[PDB]
């Protein structure tokens, strides 16, 4: 039931800034018993699922946020509202990044 | 600090 898994941060609005959240993360895609989709965000350390989004398709875009040099920033951008939660790679290499990315977009949006 | 998105 656990479609898609990666290491990754996350981010906290204060007012009107964005900062990165240092905690230790996992992002993941479960498809729970009534058969729908969530987008998950917990914390490895304590095992607390802080985000957790039921997605349709056509919802939402995981895509990359390529001008940021200090982290590997992606954006999950929802169309309603605009609203957008942000997220950083945390696995040690990047060989896998494109790879997660389109893994989130293709169980979101198109799955087999 | 090491950066944001830095240990």
């Amino acid at each position: 039931k656990y479609l898609v898994e990666f290491r990754a941060g996350k981010m906290s609005l204060k007012g009107t800034t964005v900062t990165p959240d240092k905690r230790k993360g996992l992002v993941y895609i479960q498809q729970t018993d009534d058969s729908l989709i969530h987008f998950c965000w917990k914390d490895r350390t304590s095992g607390n699922v802080e985000d957790d989004l039921i997605i349709f398709p056509d919802d939402c875009e995981f895509k990359r946020v390529p001008q940021c040099p200090s982290g590997r920033v992606y954006v999950l951008k929802f169309k309603a509202g605009s609203k957008r939660l942000f997220f950083w790679m945390q696995e040690p290499k990047t060989d896998q990044d494109e790879e997660h990315c389109r893994k989130v977009n293709e169980y979101l949006n198109n799955p087999p | 600090g090491p950066g944001s998105m830095t240990t």
